């Protein structure tokens, strides 16, 4: 079923306790988070084999 | 508890696993801040059933 | 709400 990534999001949030409007109002944060934490592990990989 | 969805002239919550709109009130609906913050927000009315009650 | 119509 097709559903859009924030609201994906917003649900996962609610499923650890969290309200949804926890996501909604920090969305550039979060995302800014997940992208670094994605970037932190190709230099990872890429050092300590 | 639901999902906002719209058939392209009104606006309803519905539930996740199963397709059932209800119309928008102050009680399947809680509030958070202003309208500014939230990426994708929609301008729509939301029912409050107590005015049209205490009304008469 | 019902026995709060004094009002
Ligand atoms: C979207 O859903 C609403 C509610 O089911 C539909 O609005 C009703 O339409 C009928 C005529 O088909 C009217 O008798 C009702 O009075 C309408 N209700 C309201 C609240 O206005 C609407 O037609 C649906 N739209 C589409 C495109 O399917
Ligand atoms: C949702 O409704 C509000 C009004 O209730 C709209 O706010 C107005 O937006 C225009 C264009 O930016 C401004 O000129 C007005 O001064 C705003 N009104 C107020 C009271 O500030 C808002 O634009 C609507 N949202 C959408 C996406 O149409
Ligand atoms: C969805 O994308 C359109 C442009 O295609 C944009 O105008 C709109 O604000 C976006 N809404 C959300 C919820 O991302």
């Amino acid at each position: 079923l097709q559903i859009p990534f924030a609201m994906q999001m917003a649900y996962r949030f609610n499923g650890i306790g969290v309200t949804q409007n926890v996501l909604y109002e920090n969305q550039k944060l979060i995302a800014n988070q997940f992208n670094s934490a994605i970037g932190k592990i190709q230099d990872s990989l890429s050092s300590t084999a | 508890e639901g999902v906002f969805v719209s058939n392209g002239t009104h606006w309803f919550v519905t539930q996740r696993n199963f397709y059932e709109p209800q119309i928008i009130t102050t009680d399947n609906t809680f509030v958070s801040g202003n309208c500014d913050v939230v990426i994708g927000i929609v301008n729509n009315t939301v029912y409050d059933p107590l005015q049209p009650e205490l009304d008469s």
